[PDB]
RNA sequence: UGAGUAACGCUUGGGAGUGAGAAUCUCCCAAACCGAUUGACUAAGGUUUCCUGGACCAGGGUCGUCCUUCCAGGGUUAGUCUGGACCUAAGCUGAGGCUGAAAAGCGUAGGCGAUGGACAACAGGUUAAUAUUCCUGUACUUACAGUUAGACUGAUGGAGUG
RNA sequence: GGGUAGGUGGUAAGAACCUCAGAUCCGGAGAUUUCCGAAUGGAGCAAUCCGGUAGUUGGAAACAGCUAUCAUUAAUUGAUGAAUAAAUAGUCAAUUAAAGCAAUACGUGGUGAAGUGAAACAUCUCAGUAGCCACAGGAAAAGAAAACGAAUGUGAUUCCGUGUGUAGUGGCGAGCGAAAGCGGAACAGGCCAAACUUAUCAUUAGAUAGGGGUUGUAGGGCUUGCAAUGUGGACUUGAAAACGAUAGAAGAAGCUGUUGGAAAGCAGCGCGCAAAAGGGUGAUAGCCCCGUAUUUGAAAUUGUUUUCAUACCUAGCGAGAUCCCUGAGUAGCUCGGAAAACGUUAUUUUGAGUGAAUCUGCCCAGACCAUUGGGUAAGCCUAAAUACUAAUUAGUGACCGAUA
């Protein structure tokens, strides 16, 4: 599914309101980008992962 | 325990026939019915049936036999006592034997 | 919905955040929840009122008695003449249960209190199975016959050992009183009056 | 071996056809679940003499009683045609 | 009651008595759908023993087929007739056999 | 009520017999239609409707002693026939795996899937009902063991044929 | 174990047996339990077909009986091991769990309409309802203040009444509608991380296993003393006792006459009652029978409570030092949504981006600032009152009585 790997974080459902206050069903989904980190003897193995848990791999010196 | 065994005296206090005197032939506990000899008499119109070896000759003509009454109908009959009374009876427990034994309340007298 | 492999993103990590939340070495306490709880109290500074909390739960444990209970026997006795000091006390110690325990023939309290939910208990104008009805002073509490027939008797003996309030002869099962218990018989675990502007505040 | 799988004789106008003339044809009512190979120990456990051939038939069973108040179907039977060689003829009942 | 003296029984005296009681249990039944059993209780009799035996036997961790397959005794009586007509056949068999291959060879060689 | 009205959905005569009762049931003699079919063998389907005896509650567009109706009993025999234990086509399923809020969709290796391919039995007779199946006659094929003689045996893979 | 003198289930007579060495029957505990079915050796058109492996018995072998085992995924362990030395991927084996179903009922979460109303309709309502899906449990959820809120105030959560159809929110239309406070049901608060310290890992530990700690009228750690050996739990094993549940035993009291096929009706004279509930008996029976009130009883299984001991947790008040720790891609902020009564806004939540501070600290009291005051976010667990009845036992009905 469209959701990362580190985490459980998924797609968050809601409405699109327009001028008119007309109502419709949109999904925003989570930038889910490939990433690359050193677990495990530091094999790196690719993990799709959202973006800010990009960011806090980088900040806990994991991605190196 | 039963009010009513195979064999005791028994007569009966309603209907018809009163003061009939008789022996329990067979108690069928689940319908509450009994059968006495010499009462209820009731005659089956026997017809003719041959289909079997037995059957080929099944002579019956106007066969008297036994109808079942029920034991609401049925008073046990006193034989111990000088006079013969009819009455109801009790459960006691005797201790020489630990075996329970109908005894009458209007008497002492056992089964 | 996978191989979630939870060795693969816990080690993947090592520290992070879902990691150190759930690291598995989460004990199990299971001893230290249940005593600390349990029951508690003391003073402090700023209330004052701590005293007053403190001696209600010491007074209610020694009889058996949710708060609840509490709040409607103290409405009950409020309310009759005036500086009832001498009443509440009475109301207080006239629990079924309570004169089964004073009157000797149980080992504790409860235990009386589950003899009493069993049906063992005889009145005079009445009969008993609810251990909590106010009794009399002058009331008595003939003991049944069947509990005699399981002979453990043991407590016939704790009987006469009694408290000058109650007054039963041993092993002939019978108990009464008249004078009260005084302030003697209801020692210093609990000899306080402001718990009851305690609940003079709380209960209206 | 266990000897369940012969359940009953059955004689009909076929059967008793066959049980004249030489070589003897004995009909039996056999287990459904149970095998040619099945059919051939038994009654070489139980009579003593080998079957030259097995022959078996599958009876499907039908409606049968139709427009009674209850109406029942039929029961399954497996049929075995054992034929015993020249010149012998055991008795079916009598051990 | 019964299984009181089956109980006294040991072993393989019980498992003597299954294989006797199967054996006049497939006769009762044939007996019965030929029409000679006179007596139609025992059926039921040999068949409630049977399941009697086979409790005391379930007991101890012990079954009736593979105790019997260890230790056995072989058949007998059933045997002239049966090699009799066995050693007819096998004569007449060959008797053809021999004679059909005699009738090819010469034609061949012809 | 319409109303004892419309309708009763392509096929004749007679003799003898049964029976309480016969245009309708049985037998016989004709007669009339089918005859690239209303004839015969089977696939699919139907599921006992097949044979014998009995019955005439109900069903049969009339009648019925009669029926594909009902009752009781009986009937379907395979190493070679039709299909599995052999093989694949369209397609289906599909561990891993990919994709997707969830349910799930796609899909690899494997596995199924004939309407196709490979594989050894023909002639006659017999019962009321089964017959390349039972019987007679004459054959063939595939396995296993022993034995004789000869020969070095050669596949889960390659190639040819299929 | 109870309990007897009958029994062989109903349409059901007969034939033939069983049963007083205690049958049938009732209760507790066990035995057997074909095939399909989560189905799980492989397949498949369900109740069918085709097997492998390790044993053992017949055969001269093929083979045939009789047993046990053979699915997938996840976790742990061990062995083997690619591209490519090492190492992994992968492969194999062993052990432990998961699959599914149902209670036409309750819970949580995700997703989520439309008929309709507004007398049309798009905001809105319907409605976070129906439906779909996932996970349970015997309840679930929630839960111990970075809170309410305006006071010399209350002090987890849940449920009921009121506050009230109030404050408010609404093409200010149709409509929607709390949070405080008050009265009640029940009541319980607990535990980690970090400091500090111990031991071990090529100790590059930044990791593992222990002691120490759990906070707001700030707490804890550092150093130094006094008082303590207790009280209490949401608590383990045992032992004992009590109250029950699953069969049962005993259980009072009436005759005569009349109509009548039949009395129990009617009449006369009686009797019993802790039993006048009910059912049957040829009409309408307290005293004909079975029962009911009442007194009782369990070999075996099981439930609740109590007693004793026993593991495992649990403890106060000072002094000095002025040092350390108190949960970060977190709270805030921006851009789109939502939750709350609110149609998005102080509070809560999040898809994208950015991003703090460290008790003279941070958050809150309906924009916002200052004063005052309240509270300690970014960690976890929590009985009770609450929701429902497919089922077991007892019972009731100004509920129905074959079109109900
Ligand atoms: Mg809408
Ligand atoms: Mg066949
Ligand atoms: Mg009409
Ligand atoms: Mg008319
Ligand atoms: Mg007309
Ligand atoms: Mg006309
Ligand atoms: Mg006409
Ligand atoms: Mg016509
Ligand atoms: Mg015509
Ligand atoms: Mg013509
Ligand atoms: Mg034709
Ligand atoms: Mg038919
Ligand atoms: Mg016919
Ligand atoms: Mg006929
Ligand atoms: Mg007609
Ligand atoms: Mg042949
Ligand atoms: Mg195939
Ligand atoms: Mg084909
Ligand atoms: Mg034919
Ligand atoms: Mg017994
Ligand atoms: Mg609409
Ligand atoms: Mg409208
Ligand atoms: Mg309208
Ligand atoms: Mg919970
Ligand atoms: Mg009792
Ligand atoms: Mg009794
Ligand atoms: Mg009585
Ligand atoms: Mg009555
Ligand atoms: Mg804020
Ligand atoms: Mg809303
Ligand atoms: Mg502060
Ligand atoms: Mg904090
Ligand atoms: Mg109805
Ligand atoms: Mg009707």
């Amino acid at each position: 599914a469209k959701k990362d790997q580190l985490t459980l974080r998924g797609p968050l459902y809601g409405n699109n309101r327009s001028h008119s206050k007309t109502i419709t069903r949109r999904k925003w989904n989570v930038n889910l980008q490939p990433c690359k980190v050193k677990t495990a003897d530091g094999k790196t193995t690719r993990i799709l992962v959202s973006t800010r848990t990009l960011r806090t791999l980088k900040k806990h010196n994991r991605l190196s | 325990m039963q009010r009513i065994k195979k064999g005791d005296k028994v007569v009966v206090i309603t209907g018809k026939n009163k003061g009939g005197s008789g022996i329990v032939l067979k108690i069928m506990p689940a319908r509450q019915q009994a059968i006495v000899e010499g009462l209820n008499k009731v005659t089956r119109h026997k017809k003719k049936d041959q289909t079997t070896k037995r059957a080929a000759k099944q002579s019956t003509g106007k066969v008297q036999q036994e109808a079942p009454i029920f034991l609401s109908k049925l008073a046990l009959f006193d034989q111990k006592a000088k006079q013969q009374t009819i009455g109801k009876i009790k459960y006691v427990m005797d201790p020489k034997t630990n075996k329970k034994t109908r005894v009458f309340k209007k008497s002492n007298n056992t089964l | 919905k996978y191989t979630g492999s939870i060795f693969k993103r816990s080690r993947r990590l090592g520290f992070s955040l879902l990691e150190n939340n759930k690291e598995f070495s989460k004990g199990k306490k299971r001893k230290t929840i249940p005593g600390q709880h349990g029951n508690r109290f003391r003073s402090s500074t700023m209330s004052g009122y701590a005293q007053q909390l403190q001696e209600k739960q010491r007074m209610q444990y020694m009889y058996g008695i949710t708060d609840k209970q509490f709040r409607r026997l103290f409405r009950l006795v409020l309310k009759q003449r005036g500086n009832l000091a001498v009443n509440l006390f009475r109301v207080l110690e006239s629990r079924l249960d309570n004169i089964v325990y004073r009157m000797g023939f149980a080992p504790t309290r409860r235990s009386a209190r589950q003899l009493v939910n069993h049906g063992h208990v005889l009145l005079n104008d009445r009969t008993v199975d609810t251990p909590s009805i106010i009794l009399n002073p002058g009331d008595k509490v003939r003991l049944k016959a069947k509990t005699i027939k399981i002979p453990i008797v043991k407590a016939a003996s704790e009987s006469g050992v009694v408290s000058p309030f109650v007054e039963t002869n041993n092993k002939t099962f019978e108990g009464t009183y008249v004078r009260f218990p005084e302030r003697s018989e209801l020692p210093a675990g609990i000899n306080e009056s402001y718990v009851v502007e305690w609940y003079k505040r709380l209960v209206k | 071996d266990v000897t369940n799988v012969l359940l009953k004789p059955v004689l009909t106008e076929k059967v008793y056809f066959n049980q004249m003339g030489e070589t003897k044809k004995y009909v039996f009512v056999v287990n459904p679940k149970a095998s040619k190979t099945r059919v051939k120990l038994a009654f070489e456990l139980v009579y003593g003499i080998k079957p030259l051939k097995v022959n078996t038939l599958i009876r499907k069973p039908t409606t049968i009683r139709g427009g009674s108040r209850f109406p029942g179907l039929s029961k399954l039977e497996k049929l075995a045609v054992i034929t015993l060689p020249k010149g012998i003829a055991i008795s079916v009942t009598g051990e | 009651t019964v299984a009181k003296e089956l109980r006294q029984k040991s072993s393989e005296e019980l498992v003597k008595l299954v294989i006797k009681l199967k054996g006049e249990l497939l006769e009762y039944r044939f007996k019965l759908a030929h029409g000679e059993l006179d007596k139609p209780h025992l059926i039921n009799q040999t068949r409630r023993l049977l399941a009697t035996i086979l409790t005391i036997l379930t007991e101890r961790k012990l079954n009736w087929q593979e105790e019997q397959a260890k230790y056995k005794l072989l058949t007998k009586k059933t045997n002239e007739a049966a090699v009799n007509a066995w050693k007819q056949h096998l004569e007449a068999n060959k008797a053809k056999l021999l004679k059909s291959r005699a009738k090819r060879e010469d034609a061949s060689k012809k």
